[PDB]
RNA sequence: GAAUGCCGGCAUGAGUAACGAUAAAGAGGGUGAGAAUCCCUCUCGCCGUAAGCCCAAGGGUUCCUACGCAAUGGUCGUCAGCGUAGGGUUAGGCGGGACCUAAGGUGAAGCCGAAAGGCGUAGCCGAAGGGCAGCCGGUUAAUAUUCCGGCCCUUCCCGCAGGUGCGAUGGGGGGACGCUCUAGGCUAGGGGGACCGGAGCCAUGGACGAGCCCGGCCAGAAGCGCAGGGUGGGAGGUAGGCAAAUCCGCCUCCCAACAAGCUCUGCGUGGUGGGGAAGCCCGUACGGGUGACAACCCCCCGAAGCCAGGGAGCCAAGAAAAGCCUCUAAGCACAACCUGCGGGAACCCGUACCGCAAACCGACACAGGUGGGCGGGUGCAAGAGCACUCAGGCGCGCGGGAGAACCCUCGCCAAGGAACUCUGCAAGUUGGCCCCGUAACUUCGGGAGAAGGGGUGCUCCCUGGGGUGAUGAGCCCCGGGGAGCCGCAGUGAACAGGCUCUGGCGACUGUUUACCAAAAACACAGCUCUCUGCGAACUCGUAAGAGGAGGUAUAGGGAGCGACGCUUGCCCGGUGCCGGAAGGUCAAGGGGAGGGGUGCAAGCCCCGAACCGAAGCCCCGGUGAACGGCGGCCGUAACUAUAACGGUCCUAAGGUAGCGAAAUUCCUUGUCGGGUAAGUUCCGACCUGCACGAAAAGCGUAACGACCGGAGCGCUGUCUCGGCGAGGG
RNA sequence: GAGCUAGCCCUGGCCAGGGUGAAGCUGGGGUGAGACCCAGUGGAGGCCCGAACCGGUGGGGGAUGCAAACCCCUCGGAUGA
RNA sequence: UGGUUCGUGGAGCCAUGGGGGAAUCUGGGCGGACCACCGCCUAAGGCUAAGUACUCCGGGUGACCGAUAGCGCACCAGUAC
RNA sequence: UGGGAGAGGGUGGUGGAAUUCCCGGAGUAGCGGUGAAAUGCGCAGAUACCGGGAGGAACGCCGAUGGCGAAGGCAGCCACCUGGUCCACCCGUGACGCUGAGGCGCGAAAGCGUGGGGAGCAAACCGGAUUAGAUACCCGGGUAGUCCACGCCCUAAACG
């Protein structure tokens, strides 16, 4: 059966992109939750 | 008038088309004239307001003519009876001597070959526009503006006609299709004779399909719902809605009068 | 020492279930220390509209080669999609970008929002939509429309050559479009050949023969040829295409009325270029050589593909922009632009491998899911079905024996056929084509494949039509008639409805609880009510704004019923709604009679009664396809019985038509009849309707239903009543 | 968080092969002219049968499964909502 | 209406959104409704270190821990998954 | 050939009296109804008076015991189209005539389908009065219907 996750970069880079977050106020706010952590991948590496 | 069909299969003994024989020999359209691509669609910002509206054929708008005073005094020739499917009412074509080229709204008994001029001047016969401080008491018009300068707001659709009953100083009163006797100005143009192709009452859709082809999604009733979505809906089996007749936002929907009653338009309004 | 406690470790179950589709294995020869599992050969089996090839996503070294087997592989392993190392992805013409725009997004101008931020014509982004220039072979272990070979094309930049008023984001043409059904000519693909070329072979009884088997093509500029698409041409006037305009549009006269001509495609032909089987010999895991001066010829079927913007019909009325052509304005007419010939320049990204799957999504080498294209031959009427089989690829990564019970899957059965049972649940019968042949009823279409029957193979003879070859042979389609043969059986295997009567409910096609409910539920055309005069009513939002709708009473919203036939009676006292500038009640405000607190005083500050004060509610009317409701008792007619009748109490009024033990009836298996031998179910009636009833519609209604209930015929392991046999465990 | 799922917008694609034979049109009959009735063409439909496809009706298996919705036989739709 | 202990309470004071709406020292605000006396400041423009709070970093100390502890990590950790 | 009469029929246009509703002016204690009253309307200002607007159906006098048509039926007026009928001439055709089973056409009112229109009248229906009772005759209301376009009904005291 179908299931949840069908991929596509597209979708990925449009919808969970660093430009995508750097727009909303509630993206950007994301990355400061990250950076000060410390993650490795601030955002999902799409290709 | 309209042509019924035989049940050779069920949905069509009901099924009734209208009488496309008024149509002149012009089934394309003319381009330059509707290169209007139809914005389809049924939300704002996404979110549904008016419910149950999707599907639909494409279609293509045609401009319409609305302001006929561009040309006063200059007179066009139809060659064109044409099938809008924005409207109810037909479209003509009218080649203008001048050379340009617009849609008008085809009333009754328009036919091929018939110049029609627009102004003060221009005889009493159909298609000839003119303000409403010179059209003849007791006579049909059509495609009336109610505020001088804003485009034909009124009586457009299929069959509908609008007669002068009076004069009010510059005003003019107008009988409309729902009965209502409203003040409207004199100097505002309204084109003479009915819209014509009255016949649109008379077709039968015949099945669903035509009202999803249509653009008309399916109309869910009230009372099949549940109290969280609907007021009528929940309880057993087929509820008599147990409280008086509301809409899915509260509002009462049988008799309550809904216009404002400060509204500053009401003193050019008499009837119902 | 416990909290179905938290973390880690090891037991029990236990050498048990399983080892992941029943498509299938066996032998011989190699390597190796170790072979059922790796390599090679032979025999066997499976798919073959895929279980075979080619793309787009996604995956991101998995590809190739050398060396390996600790871990991964449901076993083994010398193998690998695994470990180590090296190599491999070459583009002006393929796809994407220095081209365009749609939905949508962003957003200068402008509007809005406590802030964050939100809407927003123009502009921009945004694509398997438009536009654009490459086809065929060869090489590598791995790449190729990319490298090589042949042939053909496209942009710019600079020069001479010939022409012209050139000339833009601006104007106009064009780009430009639906669904169904199809004509003409071609191509892809395929069938045949007594024609051509082939190594070879007469086997086992016969056959040296028009014998068997294999192969008889591909691309290809310019001209040609065939088919087809797009297009009229002048001459005036002109107030319109938001400046100008010879372009476009509109009016008039002339010749065309043709596709003649001018263009643009497709296909065939074409200088030249390339491929070239089966069999044998070799040694690769795979290629080579030869067969090879290889032939490369003629018929037939022939598309859903090409000419493409073809044609006809229909209504539901079928994108935008740029590339291209024409027009002109500032400018410039030593410029610039068009044709033609030279020389030069032609960037950035991907190309490997998987790709109905062991590499994508499902924690797995998971029986699940995944978009487009090719998808051969024969037979069954046909077809992408079904059975077998080319090319190709596989035997699904545990096996060997045995032949218990028991379970799955499958086959057969005496005699009876529903007695089993909630129910013929399951299973079984029928089954395809052709020809007879059909009922009640009905909305005149249907019901209809009704039901129910007959023919179906092969051989011989006579014979009729088409289509392609010329008005003939051959080839390919359908027939018609007459003789005869075999078997139990002739859609001989596979795929390919059991039927009839009636009732409930819903008109019908459809839709839904992804993962227990596909239904009488939802929806549907259709009917009614009600709102809505356009800055509409209504919805979302604080607003701007947007939907409605670039709609305008034959339109739009809400509610209810839910086709169609006949109908939807009474109550407006209560509630909702509608209409009522009277009256009562009614808050802030006006108003100040009067009174108070302070001071020596003017003054300052409070209360503060009549009187005028809207909406609403009360009051008066109307409204039930609005919310809702629609009685009881007693007595009377000459066999009894019953009540057409009369009287009385109360409510605002006191169920009409039609139906009725019903999807509604408790008593209840009401009672009569029909069915059965036997009928708490079923059907037709009576009415005593606990507790039907007219749009939460009432009564019927042809057709339709994987809905529900009852009966009957054919048929069977469903049962008396079981027995046996196969495959997987 | 709409890569599952529900609806809608923009743009593309797919539906083999058989039957049924509406309207229209041509010819004939017919009338004063029609209406109308026969053939022949025609190819309509939320038409019939049935593959791809989309579902998920009935039964059996499965139940620490191949599967956190599966498999076999059967079944509905298959030019349209 | 908010703030202050202040929740309408006798509700002042300090800010205000709405309506009306003055004066320049004999002018205004306040001293908890209001009035008189007596006192305190002189509003509707603004700037200002110091002393105060905090620890990403460095140092010092510890009747703080010692790999199931101590920060989630003493170890290439906000990693693998 | 030449004239005539006629509410013959179909379409389009058009006029006035009156009813009803609305707007305005002015006016007050009732109006209405019947054999009698009552329901009802009326201080929220009605009936009656005047002015203006709207809308539909019928056409007062002429008008008749009249006319026209096969029948049902047909009345303001104008215009168009087309029936039928009468008179004078003796011209033409030369019996071409009469009736008519079946068929076909017309066919009042009421009724049915779709849509419009709806002033008045008015089945069903509410209320008042009458009567012993009154599902009626009388009165206040009131829907379908009366009208129009098309289609269908096709009956009758369709009666000379
Ligand atoms: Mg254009
Ligand atoms: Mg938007
Ligand atoms: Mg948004
Ligand atoms: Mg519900
Ligand atoms: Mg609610
Ligand atoms: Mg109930
Ligand atoms: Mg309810
Ligand atoms: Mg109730
Ligand atoms: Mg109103
Ligand atoms: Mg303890
Ligand atoms: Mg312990
Ligand atoms: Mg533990
Ligand atoms: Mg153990
Ligand atoms: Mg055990
Ligand atoms: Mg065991
Ligand atoms: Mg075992
Ligand atoms: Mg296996
Ligand atoms: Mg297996
Ligand atoms: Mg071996
Ligand atoms: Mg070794
Ligand atoms: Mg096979
Ligand atoms: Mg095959
Ligand atoms: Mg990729
Ligand atoms: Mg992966
Ligand atoms: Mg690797
Ligand atoms: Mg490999
Ligand atoms: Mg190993
Ligand atoms: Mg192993
Ligand atoms: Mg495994
Ligand atoms: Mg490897
Ligand atoms: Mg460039
Ligand atoms: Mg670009
Ligand atoms: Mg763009
Ligand atoms: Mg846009
Ligand atoms: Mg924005
Ligand atoms: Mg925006
Ligand atoms: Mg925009
Ligand atoms: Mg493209
Ligand atoms: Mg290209
Ligand atoms: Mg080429
Ligand atoms: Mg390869
Ligand atoms: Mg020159
Ligand atoms: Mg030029
Ligand atoms: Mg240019
Ligand atoms: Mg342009
Ligand atoms: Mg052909
Ligand atoms: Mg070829
Ligand atoms: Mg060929
Ligand atoms: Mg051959
Ligand atoms: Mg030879
Ligand atoms: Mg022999
Ligand atoms: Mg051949
Ligand atoms: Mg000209
Ligand atoms: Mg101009
Ligand atoms: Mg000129
Ligand atoms: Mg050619
Ligand atoms: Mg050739
Ligand atoms: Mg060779
Ligand atoms: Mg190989
Ligand atoms: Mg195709
Ligand atoms: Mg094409
Ligand atoms: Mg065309
Ligand atoms: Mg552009
Ligand atoms: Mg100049
Ligand atoms: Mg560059
Ligand atoms: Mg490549
Ligand atoms: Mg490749
Ligand atoms: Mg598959
Ligand atoms: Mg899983
Ligand atoms: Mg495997
Ligand atoms: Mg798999
Ligand atoms: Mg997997
Ligand atoms: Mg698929
Ligand atoms: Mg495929
Ligand atoms: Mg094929
Ligand atoms: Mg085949
Ligand atoms: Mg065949
Ligand atoms: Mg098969
Ligand atoms: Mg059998
Ligand atoms: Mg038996
Ligand atoms: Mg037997
Ligand atoms: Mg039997
Ligand atoms: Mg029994
Ligand atoms: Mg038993
Ligand atoms: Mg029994
Ligand atoms: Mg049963
Ligand atoms: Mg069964
Ligand atoms: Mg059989
Ligand atoms: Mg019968
Ligand atoms: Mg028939
Ligand atoms: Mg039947
Ligand atoms: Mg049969
Ligand atoms: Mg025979
Ligand atoms: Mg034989
Ligand atoms: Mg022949
Ligand atoms: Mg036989
Ligand atoms: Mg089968
Ligand atoms: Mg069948
Ligand atoms: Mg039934
Ligand atoms: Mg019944
Ligand atoms: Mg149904
Ligand atoms: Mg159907
Ligand atoms: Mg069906
Ligand atoms: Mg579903
Ligand atoms: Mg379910
Ligand atoms: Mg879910
Ligand atoms: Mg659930
Ligand atoms: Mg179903
Ligand atoms: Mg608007
Ligand atoms: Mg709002
Ligand atoms: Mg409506
Ligand atoms: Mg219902
Ligand atoms: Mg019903
Ligand atoms: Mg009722
Ligand atoms: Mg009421
Ligand atoms: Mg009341
Ligand atoms: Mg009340
Ligand atoms: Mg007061
Ligand atoms: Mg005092
Ligand atoms: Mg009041
Ligand atoms: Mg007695
Ligand atoms: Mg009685
Ligand atoms: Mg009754
Ligand atoms: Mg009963
Ligand atoms: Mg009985
Ligand atoms: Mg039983
Ligand atoms: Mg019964
Ligand atoms: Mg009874
Ligand atoms: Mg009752
Ligand atoms: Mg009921
Ligand atoms: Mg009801
Ligand atoms: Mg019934
Ligand atoms: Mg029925
Ligand atoms: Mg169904
Ligand atoms: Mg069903
Ligand atoms: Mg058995
Ligand atoms: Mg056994
Ligand atoms: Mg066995
Ligand atoms: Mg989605
Ligand atoms: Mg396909
Ligand atoms: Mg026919
Ligand atoms: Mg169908
Ligand atoms: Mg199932
Ligand atoms: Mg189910
Ligand atoms: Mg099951
Ligand atoms: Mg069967
Ligand atoms: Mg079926
Ligand atoms: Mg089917
Ligand atoms: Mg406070
Ligand atoms: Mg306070
Ligand atoms: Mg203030
Ligand atoms: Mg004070
Ligand atoms: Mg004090
Ligand atoms: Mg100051
Ligand atoms: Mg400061
Ligand atoms: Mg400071
Ligand atoms: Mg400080
Ligand atoms: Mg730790
Ligand atoms: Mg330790
Ligand atoms: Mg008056
Ligand atoms: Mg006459
Ligand atoms: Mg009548
Ligand atoms: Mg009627
Ligand atoms: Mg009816
Ligand atoms: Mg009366
Ligand atoms: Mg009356
Ligand atoms: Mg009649
Ligand atoms: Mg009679």
């Amino acid at each position: 059966m179908k299931r949840t996750w069908q991929p596509n970069r597209r979708k990925r880079a449009k919808t969970h992109g660093f430009r995508a977050r750097m727009r909303t106020p509630g993206g950007r706010k994301v990355l400061k939750r990250r950076r000060q952590k410390g993650r490795w991948r601030l955002t999902p590496a799409v290709r | 008038a309209v042509k019924k069909f035989k049940p050779y299969t069920p949905s069509r003994r009901f099924m009734t088309v209208a009488d496309f024989s008024e149509i002149t020999k012009t089934e394309p359209e003319k381009s330059l004239v509707k290169p209007l691509k139809k914005t389809g669609g049924r939300n704002n910002q996404g979110r549904i307001t008016v419910r149950f509206r999707g599907g639909g054929h494409k279609r293509l708008y045609r401009i319409i003519d609305f302001k006929r005073w561009d040309k006063v005094g200059i007179p066009a020739k139809v060659a064109a009876i044409e099938y809008d499917p924005n409207r109810s009412a037909r479209i003509a074509l009218l080649h203008y001597v001048d050379g340009e080229k617009r849609y008008i709204i085809a009333p009754d008994g328009l036919q091929v070959g018939q110049q029609v001029v627009a102004g003060p001047d221009a005889p009493i016969q159909v298609g000839n526009a003119l303000p409403l401080r010179f059209i003849p008491v007791g006579t049909v018009v059509h495609a009336v503006e109610l505020e001088p300068k804003k485009g034909a707001k009124l009586a457009r659709a299929a069959g509908t006609s609008a007669q002068i009953q009076g004069r009010e100083g510059d005003y003019v009163i107008l009988r409309l299709p729902s009965g209502e006797l409203r003040k409207v100005h004199g100097e505002c143009y309204a084109t003479v004779g009915a819209v014509g192709n009255a016949d649109h009452k008379n077709i039968v859709l015949g099945k669903a399909g035509r009202s999803r082809w249509l653009g008309r999604r399916p109309h869910v009733r009230g009372a099949a719902m549940n109290p969280v979505d609907h007021p009528h809906g929940g309880g057993e089996g087929r509820a008599p809605r147990g409280r008086p007749p509301a809409s899915p936002w509260g509002w009462q929907t049988k008799g309550l009068k809904t216009r404002k009653r400060r509204k500053p338009s009401s003193r050019f309004i008499i009837a119902r």
